[PDB]
Formats: C-alpha cells, sequence, structure tokens
RNA sequence: AGGA
C-alpha cells in the first residue's frame, strides 16, 4: 500500500464490495442508396464477396442479430449486415476486440425515413482487481 | 484434564464464548485462520437461467444465490466434484435446487431463500436446505417482482472452502484477545496525558489480575489464555465450526507427516 | 515525461499474475512514479547486440 | 439497490434482516440505532450494511415492462 | 590517416561503450553459430560465452578509435585493460 | 398559417411534455423522476 | 518530429504500475498476458535447439 | 412456443419475418425488443 | 471531452 496504492479485503470483494455493472450499446442501420439500393440485416455466408470478419457469425440469428441471452467474447459478430455491388460486401458490426460479456437488450426499430434501425446493449460485471482505481 | 484447556463462558445456536488456556498463541491463531478459511461448506456454484423478467441482472442474482447459506451438516459425506468420477455433477458430489417465481399479485411479489426447492436426491443426508434463522421463516430475500415479472433457475450447490470463495465461509467474525492488562508489553499505548485513562478497559480484565505497579517487568512471561468468540452463519452449528476447525487443522498437519512418509 | 537519462532504465523480466507492471519501491524516484494510477512503457530489444547495450 | 445478503466485512447474513428493520422503524416507531441493535447487528461493519442501504429496487419496480 | 602502434595516445583502458559493443558483437556472432575460442564450461547463453571470451582475452576483434579529424588508432581487445 | 422549420425543445421546459407530468406519469413515460 | 525523430513502435507494451516489496531493485513484474504477446527472436543454435523445440 | 420479437411498452409477443413492417399489432410505437435465447445461459455464482 |  506504499506510494498511493492500497490493500483490499479479497473476502469483502467476493461478498459484493465495489462490484459494478458495465453496459455498452453498439448501433447500426440499413442504408438506402438512391436507386432503391438497400443494405440487408442478415447472417452472411461466402457468396462471391468473401469480404467478411475474422470472427464467428454463428451467434447471429436469421435477422443478423444475436439473441438477448448469448455470451459474446472476441470480435464475435453482433450485427450482421451486407452491401452488394454492380455479392455477400460485409458490413457486420463486431464486439470491440478488447471487450466481452453477455448480450443484454436488442432493439429493432424504424429510422426517421423508414429504414431498419438497430441498437445492441451488451452487459458485463466488473469485479475489483489489482490495478483498479479508487 | 489433558494438554490445552477450554472454558465456555457463553453458548448459543450461533455464538460460542470460551477461554482457551495452556496453549501457544501460534496455535490459537492457526485455529482462528482455519475457522475462517478451510472448513468445507455447501454453496450454490452454478446458476442456469431459463427466465428473468426482473429489474436485476442474471449474474447479479446469481452472485446472491451463492451467498445464500445452505445446510452443510453432513458436508463430509458429499464429494468435491473435482474428486468425483462423473461428467460434470451428480448426487454423490452435488445438491440441485430450483427456483420459480412469478408476480401473480398486483402488490410487489418477493423471492426468498425458502422459495428454493431440492430437486436432486439427498441420499438421506442433512444437506442443501436453505438456512432459515428468520423470525417469519423466510430466510434471505433474493429478489422482488411486479406483474409479468418471472424468474426461472436451476442451481448446483457444491462442496468448497473459503480460500476458493468466501461464500463457503462457515463463520462470521471471530473475536480474539489476549493479555487485557498489557503485562506482556505486546503493545505500546498511544496517549495524550494518560494511557490508562484514554484507553478503555477490556471485559476480559475481570478474568486476569491487574498488574500491581510495585512489581518488576516479567520478561520470562509467555502468552497463553485466549478470550475467543466464534460466530456461525448457519451452514454448520457453532460447536462444529470449532470442532471441524480443530479436525481440519489436525488433518492438514497429518498430511505433512504422510508426505514425509512417501518421501 | 522522460526528462532524465534515468527515466528509461533496463530491468530483468519477471512474468507474474494480475494486470499491472510491478516495480521495486526504491526505483520509484528516478521515474517519478507513484501508484495513484500511473502507467508505464516496456520495450523489448530484438537483438543479442541491443540486449547487451541494455544490460551493460 | 436490493439489500446485500451477508456483511462485506465479516460475512454475517443480513439479507433476512431488511423487512424487519423497516417494521421496527415504522410499526414500532423506533430509532435506527435501536432497530439495528434489536436485529443483532452489533459490529459497525454489520451496522453500516443495513443502516447505509439505499433500496433502489423499489424505484425500478415502478416501470411497466 | 591511421596512427602507428608507437604514437598511439588514446586510453590503454577499454571504454564502457567499447566493452558493451564487444560483448554485444560476440554474443550476436556466437548466436549466429560462429566459432567459439574458449571452452564453454557447460555454457549456453551467447552473452555468458562472450563474457568468458573477453575474460580469457580470446576475442579476435579490434577497436578502431576514430579521432575528430578522421584519423584513428587501432586497439586489440587483447591489449585493452578491463578495470570496468 | 405557414410552416417555417423545426425548433429543438429543452426537456422540462414549458413546451416539453414532462413539464406538466406527475411522478406516476413519468414512470409510465419510461423517464426517471 | 512526428515520424523520424519520434515513431510508434512494435515490441512495446503499456499498463498501470504498482509497487512490490518482493521484487528486486532491477526487476520488473510483467503480467503473463503481456509476456505471451511480446516476443524475442531467438536463433536455432545447438546450445538451445532442445529448449526452443519445447517452447514451439 | 417461439416469440421472435416483444413490444417495448405493451409487452405483447410479435413473431415477425424480414419485410413484415416494424410496428406493433395493437398500438403504434415501432420500438420492438428481441426476446432471449432458448440456448440457456449458465453463471458461476461467485 | 478525460488520464499521471
Ligand atoms: N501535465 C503533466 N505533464 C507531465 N507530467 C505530469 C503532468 N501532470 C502531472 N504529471 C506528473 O505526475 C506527478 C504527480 O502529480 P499529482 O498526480 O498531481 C500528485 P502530487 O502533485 O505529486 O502531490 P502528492 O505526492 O503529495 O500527492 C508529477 O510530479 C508529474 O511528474
Ligand atoms: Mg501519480
Ligand atoms: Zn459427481
Ligand atoms: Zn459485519
Ligand atoms: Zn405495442
Amino acid at each position: 500500500n506504499q506510494e498511493d496504492s492500497m490493500i483490499m479485503n479479497q473476502s469483502s470483494i467476493d461478498r459484493g464490495l465495489f462490484r459494478s455493472l458495465f453496459f455498452r450499446s453498439y448501433m447500426d442501420q440499413e442504408k438506402k442508396y438512391g436507386m432503391s439500393i438497400t443494405e440487408t440485416f442478415e447472417k452472411p455466408q461466402r457468396t462471391n464477396t468473401l469480404r467478411m470478419k475474422h470472427g464467428t457469425y454463428d451467434k447471429l440469428d436469421d435477422d443478423g442479430l444475436i439473441a438477448p441471452g448469448v455470451r459474446v467474447s472476441g470480435e464475435d459478430v453482433i450485427i450482421g449486415k451486407t452491401t452488394p455491388i454492380s455479392s455477400k460486401r460485409d458490413a457486420s458490426t463486431p464486439l470491440r476486440s478488447t471487450e466481452n460479456g453477455i448480450v443484454d437488450q436488442v432493439l429493432v426499430t424504424t429510422n426517421q425515413d423508414g429504414l431498419k434501425f438497430v441498437k445492441v446493449r451488451v452487459r458485463t460485471t466488473k469485479i475489483p482487481q489489482i490495478g483498479d482505481k479508487f | 484434564e489433558e494438554g490445552p484447556q477450554v472454558k465456555i463462558r457463553e453458548a448459543s445456536k450461533d455464538n460460542v464464548d470460551f477461554i482457551l488456556s495452556n496453549v501457544d498463541l501460534a496455535m490459537a491463531n492457526s485455529l482462528r485462520r482455519v475457522m475462517i478459511a478451510e472448513i468445507p461448506t455447501l454453496a450454490i456454484d452454478s446458476v442456469e437461467v431459463e427466465t428473468n423478467t426482473t429489474v436485476l441482472a442474471d449474474e447479479f442474482i446469481a452472485h446472491r444465490l451463492g451467498l445464500i447459506p445452505l445446510q452443510s451438516m453432513d458436508i463430509e459425506q458429499l464429494e468435491y466434484s473435482r474428486d468425483c468420477f462423473c461428467e460434470d455433477h451428480c448426487d454423490k458430489c452435488s445438491v440441485v435446487l430450483t427456483l420459480q417465481a412469478f408476480g401473480e399479485s398486483e402488490s410487489t411479489t418477493n423471492v426468498y431463500s425458502k422459495d428454493l426447492v431440492i430437486v436432486s436426491n439427498l441420499m438421506g443426508r442433512n444437506i442443501g436446505h436453505p438456512i432459515i434463522q428468520d423470525k417469519e421463516g423466510n430466510g434471505v430475500l433474493i429478489c422482488k417482482l411486479r406483474k409479468g415479472q418471472e424468474l426461472k433457475l436451476t442451481c448446483v450447490a457444491k462442496k468448497g472452502i473459503a480460500k476458493e470463495h468466501a461464500k463457503w465461509g462457515p463463520a462470521a467474525a471471530i473475536e480474539f484477545e489476549y493479555d487485557p492488562w498489557n503485562k506482556l508489553k505486546h503493545t505500546d499505548y498511544w496517549y495524550e496525558q494518560d494511557s490508562a485513562k484514554e484507553w478503555p478497559q477490556s471485559k476480559n480484565c475481570e478474568y486476569e489480575d491487574p498488574p500491581n505497579e510495585g512489581d518488576p517487568f516479567d520478561y520470562k512471561a509467555q502468552a497463553d489464555t485466549f478470550y475467543m468468540n466464534v460466530e456461525s452463519v448457519g451452514s454448520i452449528p457453532v460447536d462444529q465450526v470449532v470442532v471441524r476447525g480443530i479436525d481440519t487443522l489436525q488433518k492438514k498437519v497429518a498430511s505433512i507427516l504422510l508426505a514425509l512418509t512417501q518421501m | 515525461p522522460s526528462l532524465h537519462k534515468m527515466s528509461m532504465m533496463a530491468h530483468r523480466v519477471k512474468v507474474i499474475p494480475y494486470s499491472t507492471f510491478r516495480l521495486n519501491l526504491s526505483v520509484t524516484s528516478p521515474y517519478n512514479a507513484d501508484f495513484d494510477g500511473d502507467e508505464m512503457n516496456l520495450h523489448v530489444p530484438q537483438s543479442e547486440e541491443t540486449r547487451a547495450e541494455l544490460s551493460q | 439497490m436490493i439489500v446485500p445478503v451477508r456483511c462485506f466485512s465479516c460475512g454475517k447474513v443480513v439479507g433476512d434482516k431488511w423487512e424487519s428493520y423497516l417494521n421496527l422503524l415504522q410499526e414500532d416507531e423506533l430509532d435506527e440505532g435501536t432497530a439495528l441493535s434489536r436485529l443483532g447487528l452489533k459490529r459497525y461493519c454489520c451496522r453500516r450494511m443495513i443502516l447505509t442501504h439505499v433500496d433502489l429496487i423499489e424505484k425500478f419496480l415502478r416501470y411497466n415492462p | 590517416k591511421a596512427i602507428p602502434k608507437d604514437q598511439r595516445a588514446t586510453t590503454p583502458y577499454m571504454t564502457k561503450y567499447e566493452r558493451a559493443r564487444i560483448l554485444g558483437t560476440r554474443a550476436l556472432q556466437i548466436s549466429m553459430n560462429a566459432p567459439v575460442f574458449v571452452d564453454l564450461e557447460g555454457e549456453t547463453d551467447p552473452l555468458r560465452i562472450a563474457m568468458k571470451e573477453l575474460a580469457e582475452k580470446k576475442i579476435p576483434l579490434v577497436i578502431r578509435r576514430y579521432l575528430p579529424d578522421g584519423s584513428f588508432e587501432d586497439w586489440s581487445v587483447e591489449e585493452l585493460i578491463v578495470d570496468l | 398559417k405557414v410552416f417555417i422549420g423545426r425548433l429543438p425543445i429543452m426537456l422540462r421546459s414549458k413546451n416539453c411534455y414532462l413539464s406538466e407530468a406527475t411522478e406516476s406519469d413519468l414512470y409510465k413515460l419510461k423517464e426517471c423522476p | 518530429r512526428g515520424n523520424l525523430m519520434g515513431k510508434r513502435v512494435d515490441f512495446s507494451a503499456r499498463t498501470v504500475i504498482s509497487g512490490d516489496p518482493n521484487l528486486e531493485l532491477d526487476q520488473v513484474g510483467v503480467p503473463k498476458s503481456i509476456a505471451k504477446t511480446l516476443t524475442y527472436p531467438e536463433v536455432v543454435t545447438p546450445y538451445n535447439i532442445d529448449r526452443l523445440t519445447q517452447l514451439v | 412456443a417461439t416469440l421472435k420479437y416483444i413490444c417495448a411498452e405493451c409487452s405483447s409477443k410479435l413473431s415477425l419475418s424480414r419485410t413484415d413492417a416494424v410496428r406493433c399489432k395493437d398500438c403504434g410505437h415501432r420500438i420492438l425488443l428481441k426476446a432471449r435465447t432458448k440456448r440457456l445461459v449458465q453463471f458461476e455464482a461467485r
């Protein structure tokens, strides 16, 4: 506990001392491109584009969205989206590499226009550890 | 009667005051540590969630379920899953609890330690029953629901120790004191005018003689006589937090002998 | 900062648990480090030649 | 936000002691220092648990879904 | 220009920088599977072997000490005093 | 008579819905009192 | 000053620091995760061949 | 069995497919939530 | 907008 550091009761931490909830909302929307060229919220496979993320697409359901129960981890794809051109380019939103947790709330709405708008809240519990500030 | 002596000052369901005499401090303390740290208990260690419409998070509730004290009377006739030969768990190594609650009422529907139901076979052994020390017989308040707020969980309680997680803590605080009159000079009182005035007198001062000023310093004097209070949580009864502590420490030593034998 | 010859010193690795770099307390003054949430940088030499420079 | 089971510091079960502490205050018109003490909470670690709790759950319960 | 052996006026002692550069160079060489001029008495670290070569004074290298004008004195690691 | 653009309203101001709302209303409205 | 005098570099790590009375003045506590990332390029030599074959 | 989406306010189950209108089958409010997995979640209680 |  020398030079501005402290000793914490590991026992207390187990009992719930200083534990916190951490949330984060990843968001996306289907974009329409003039000539009725829309993006798709779907789980993509190979199909001529091959331009997809290095992590699992398997946690995604047929709507290109993870169910609100699922444990997510690396660069697991949270939102599945595609943009074809004159075909499935990948526009899939992966969980911030540095993070992990459990899918908390998925929200499927409408844009001010009329496009498919999506928001994904992910939740983790942060337990007091050695380098933590107080 | 034998080597180190014991004299219970006050006993109850969940607290034992006693005076440990004819011992070394290093031994009273080693016993102190064991009672906190190394006596096995049963505690929920796996929570599988089916439904939660609650205002609380799956893991927040999960954390709470572990801390709910369970019957660990016959804990010795249960295996550590680590040692048990199954894929995951079984009746030899675990107790399976169930919790289902729904807000049928308009008023806030509560979720208690009692609402847990054993679904596994207890092999006719006193284990897994949620400890209810409560006046109205409810035990720990896990949660609160409103209307369509539902909760569905399956819990696997397992044998474990405090060193792994404090939820397997068989005992709450352990009172420990020696030399209420500081005759050993194991402390040096911080004061302003008078140490004797500024510092409160211990209740244990009554069970030892005052120093008497007109006496030289007893350097030969060693520490024996320990005023202790062991408090139980419910999992194991007070006497057994003491006894099982003594037995745990004893086995811990015996292992060293056996280790030397294999060598 | 790194206003010093001593604000960059060579150390012996000690692989350990938990997520923080651990330093001896006496070494605290040359770096001007404290543990109110300070972070530090580690640089690994890739040569047998550069390693010597560091140790020597 | 919902009464902690067990005192952080010593581990004494405190999860049951909430509903009663609130009754001893309303129904029994008692002061906090007595109510806590009647419930057995003697060590200040145990006392702060019940005394300094802010049962936020009750607010969250007030939202429809 | 290159100063002759008689006429050399630099230190008869090896510099902290010279010693370091020699140990480094020899460690790098030993590590690149170069021949070792000492019995490795169970030795395996090329730096530890380099210290042994410098101790037995069996390092076949020369320090070319340049002067500000461009001239230089050549010194054998054999002839350089190691009070370092 | 004629539409001349849209003005961002400050929450809890006279022109905002919540100004006149009761605790019970705000809770319905999914807003923290 | 941005890309020549100073540069971003590989074989570099950064975390929070904490003091340790059980570390020697000259050592540094390196979190396992950091050690499992930072790499040193060792040459296959007869002296190390067996050791290296094991780390691989 | 199976309830694809849940309405954010009235909490009524919706169960819709791609191109089936992002709106509630009673009230308006285009909000819609996802309804948690059948693949069940398990936590170490520590 | 924050960190030593
Ligand atoms: N803007 C800045 N630029 C560079 N270094 C800075 C800086 N601000 C702070 N520091 C560094 O951080 C050190 C600590 O400053 P502070 O965090 O404010 C605590 P303190 O002022 O040293 O007093 P204390 O040790 O009694 O608590 C400084 O001595 C300095 O090296
Ligand atoms: Mg600082
Ligand atoms: Zn088993
Ligand atoms: Zn306490
Ligand atoms: Zn609706």
